[PDB]
């Protein structure tokens, strides 16, 4: 549960540094991330979690730079979007795993 | 402009990966293509009507 939880918090801190620069209305991803991070705290599942986080990771970090670059309102929106969407899925994934990772929990 | 985001949106799977307005459509044109994508450019700008819908 090691690297889950470590990606997870990364994740969460990106999310926090894209609301710094960018403004955009981010918390309630952040606090669902960090619930499922307490619920965290089977190996195939820690690859998918670690894997999709980081990934999530290097989009919201490249879009909030295309938020920074904007010159224009639908530059702006069409990055913010791309945040949201992109958290969005990533969080669809996390919850399936850590769902499955209950499951597996069981047995 | 929306049709950018059809075209994003229209690029099977188990391997699949002003502001409240932007954050809503958002969503709800993720949670649709993760529904059709769960059935495992058909309902691709299907989804951003709904999601453009519902949001406004």
């Amino acid at each position: 549960g090691a690297m889950a939880y470590a990606a997870v918090t990364s994740l969460m801190r990106t999310i926090h540094q894209s609301m710094e620069l960018t403004g955009c209305d981010l918390q309630p991803f952040y606090e669902k991330l960090k619930s499922l991070r307490a619920i965290l705290e089977l190996t195939i599942l820690e690859v998918e979690i670690v894997e999709v986080a980081y990934t999530t990771e290097d989009m919201v970090d490249s879009e909030s730079r295309n938020v920074f670059l904007a010159q224009n309102l639908e530059e702006r929106s069409r990055a913010m979007w791309e945040i949201f969407f992109v958290l969005e899925q990533a969080l669809e994934c996390i919850d399936s795993t850590v769902k499955q990772w209950m499951a597996t929990s069981d047995s | 402009x929306x049709x950018x985001x059809x075209x994003x949106x229209x690029x099977s799977s188990p391997t699949i990966f002003s502001k409240e307005e932007a954050a809503k459509n958002a969503e709800e044109i993720e949670d649709a293509a993760f529904t059709i994508a769960n059935q495992h450019x058909x309902x691709x700008x299907x989804x951003x009507x709904x999601x453009x819908x519902x949001x406004x």
